[PDB]
């Protein structure tokens, strides 16, 4: 796992250093804010139905009672240009706020602990996470356990030893074709059946799919002491 | 999950094919260009809201021909292959209980109704045949009678009660799925969350069109009745009032639809969370994946939304 | 009929496409209206016949281009209009020109609409196809079989958040 982990960190340097589009979520933030300001300054060049966009070309050209009308159109146009800017930024801040409340939920649930939420702190069975700062954001490195190599087995919900039904305490029964074994659901670690791995409930004439096999008592060979 | 994608030509709505109007509109700045960018940005989000919800898995799964699920009948949930539209009997009810030329044009969705069901069926076949494993890597075969034995252990119930009472669990389940049909077919108010999403949009569109007939203080709401009636320097005054009024009616529509896309983007991010913690797994969050101790969930599509079927103990 | 023209009637004016339909008007009527106070039908003042009014086709124009570092070959999509002005293919979103349709399904590289997606692939050109949703991996199922992993792998993915 140490070589698997250290090898994976090396891939992060290759992905971040080669593909610059990985941070598209953060570059779209600064770009949208820049388009707004650039569009806000372009509005100053518009006339909005007036004689000219410049105030000096109206005050030093026209009389008071006629300039006050042309001046009013620029104000009414430039004022609405601000309301459209402030209105959008209030909406953009709501999206960034929802993203921060999420990132705080992940820094507490993923980093400061272990998350049992599926596909929240990364795809797979979550072990830990490692934050890395970034401009106007965060970067989480979610470590995950992923089983890869599989093998088909034959299973059963229970085992009948002498009239009593035996269910497993932790894990599931399997079979290599000839013998029955207990094994953890997420990793093949076969073990022999015994009273410590299983528990009894009921009888064999009820459960569906039950089979017949021997349940080993550890105190049996001790009788030959 | 999603909204009706729309886009509005800010030139034809205000200036209905008039050379004099477009010349005056050119002096108002980039209000026209900004409005198209907002709606264009909204319509793109409505395609992400479906990928983040339905496309939780890249690998497609299918049920086996022998539907031996341990007494559980999923026929009303699984798709009907004999139909032309590969949707289940329950999806047929949801797609039936849920019921212009001034520059307004409705863009279509990226994924079609037949594409959504291919995802919704893939998640059912995985939850049935594999359970919680296909949401964490390669799918692992686990029978259904053994799935619930683990899901019963996850809620503080030993797995003796299941195997001893499989006949009761399977009858309670199938009996409950039947009530969902009767409830959806009888009560129309079940799909109210999705019907308001459509009516709220049409109210804004119809109001957008009714604002064209208003005069906004001018002699009339029609351009032909102004350019063909008054002199050039006088028509420019009356036309300037309509352009200022029709333009304020667009900003009110965009500002509303830009807020509604936040309420929908917050609901889609929830449904994506429910399609992961409840469907691809077993949740310990109380009343999140249904009232009671959670066992599993089964999604079903709908027009502009989802419908979960939360099994609880 | 079936041509974008202008309208100058006794009690109606406008611009659009005129065509016969099955609408029925009153004895003293000259023109109808739709739900939103917009005309969509009219009767001939001289003959007894009612002709619907479909406005002339309009729709946004968009280009399907790969990166400029790859090629200058470009296709065009006329959104929401059948093929009028026209390597042509009609979709449920519009008349796509400059792209050759293929029956093979692939992943969506450049979205278009209605399940259609484009891509620059091999003598290279732009293609249009119905996007695939992944390969089928219908797994085995039976009342007695189980899959148990024998190895694992430690993945370290990445997540960006503004």
């Amino acid at each position: 796992i140490a070589n698997q982990f250290n090898s994976a960190i090396g891939k992060i340097q290759d992905s971040l250093s080669s593909t610059a589009s990985a941070l598209g979520k953060l570059q779209n933030v600064v770009n949208q804010n820049a388009q707004a300001l650039n569009t806000l300054v372009k509005q100053l060049s518009s006339n909005f139905g007036a004689i000219s966009s410049v105030l000096n070309d109206i005050l030093s050209r026209l009389d008071p009672p006629e300039a006050e009308v042309q001046i009013d159109r620029l104000i009414t146009g430039r004022l609405q240009s601000l309301q459209t800017y402030v209105t959008q930024q209030l909406i953009r801040a709501a999206e960034i706020r929802a993203s921060a409340n999420l990132a705080a939920t992940k820094m507490s649930e993923c980093v400061l602990g272990q998350s049992k939420r599926v596909d929240f702190c990364g795809k797979g069975y979550h072990l830990m996470s490692f934050p890395q700062s970034a401009p106007h954001g965060v970067v989480f490195l979610h470590v995950t356990y992923v089983p890869a190599q599989e093998k088909n087995f034959t299973t059963a919900p229970a085992i009948c030893h002498d009239g009593k039904a035996h269910f497993p305490r932790e894990g599931v029964f399997v079979s290599n074709g000839t013998h029955w074994f207990v094994t953890q659901r997420n990793f093949y670690e076969p073990q022999i059946i015994t009273t410590d791995n299983t528990f009894v409930s009921g009888n064999c004439d009820v459960v569906i799919g039950i089979v017949n096999n021997t349940v080993y008592d550890p105190l049996q060979p001790e009788l030959d002491s | 999950v999603s909204m009706t994608k729309t886009s509005v030509d800010c030139t034809m709505y205000i200036c209905g094919d008039s050379t004099e109007c477009s010349n005056l509109l050119l002096q108002y700045g980039s209000f026209c260009t900004q409005l198209n960018r907002a709606l264009t940005g909204i319509a793109v989000e409505q395609d992400k809201n479906t990928q983040e919800v339905f496309a939780q898995v890249k690998q497609i799964y299918k049920t086996p021909p022998i539907k031996d699920f341990g007494g559980f009948n999923f026929s009303q949930i699984l798709p009907d292959p004999s139909k032309p539209s590969k949707r289940s009997f329950i999806e047929d009810l949801l797609f039936n209980k849920v019921t212009k030329f001034n520059g307004l044009t409705v863009l279509p969705p990226l994924l079609t109704d037949e594409m959504i069901a291919q995802y919704t069926s893939a998640l059912l076949a995985g939850t049935i045949t594999s359970g919680w494993t296909f949401g964490a890597g390669a799918a692992l075969q686990i029978p259904f009678a053994m799935q619930m034995a683990y899901r019963f252990n996850g809620i503080g119930v030993t797995q003796n009660v299941l195997y001893e009472n499989q006949k009761l669990i399977a009858n309670q389940f199938n009996s409950a799925i039947g009530k969902i049909q009767d409830s959806l077919s009888s009560t129309a108010s079940a799909l109210g969350k999705l019907q308001n999403v459509v009516n709220q949009n049409a109210q804004a569109l119809n109001t957008l069109v009714k604002q064209l007939s208003s005069n906004f203080g001018a002699i009339s709401s029609v351009l032909n009745d102004i350019l063909s009636r008054l002199d050039p320097p006088e028509a420019e005054v009356q036309i300037d009032r309509l352009i200022t009024g029709r333009l304020q009616s667009l900003q009110t529509y965009v500002t509303q639809q830009l807020i509604r896309a936040a309420e929908i983007r917050a609901s889609a991010n929830l449904a994506a969370t429910k399609m992961s913690e409840c469907v691809l797994g077993q949740s310990k969050r109380v009343d999140f994946c249904g009232k009671g101790y959670h066992l599993m969930s089964f999604p079903q599509s709908a027009p502009h939304g989802v419908v979960f079927l939360h099994v609880t103990y | 009929k079936n041509k974008c023209v202008n309208f100058n009637f006794n009690g109606l004016t406008g611009t659009g496409v005129l065509t016969e339909s099955n609408k029925k008007f009153l004895p003293f009527q000259q023109f109808g209206r739709d739900i939103a106070d917009t005309t969509d039908a009219v009767r001939d003042p001289q003959t007894l016949e009612i002709l619907d009014i479909t406005p002339c086709s309009f729709g946004g124009v968009s280009v399907i281009t790969p990166g400029t570092n790859t090629s200058n070959q470009v296709a065009v999509l006329y959104q929401g209009v059948n093929c009028t002005e026209v390597n042509v293919f009609q979709t449920r979103a519009g008349c796509l020109i400059g792209a050759e349709h293929v029956n093979n399904s692939y992943e969506c590289d450049i979205p278009i609409g209605a399940g259609i997606c484009a891509s620059y692939q091999t003598s290279q050109s732009i293609i249009a196809y119905t996007m695939s949703l992944g390969a089928e991996n219908s797994v085995a199922y039976s009342n007695n079989s189980i899959a148990i992993p024998t190895n694992f792998t430690i993945s370290v993915t990445t997540e960006i958040l503004p």
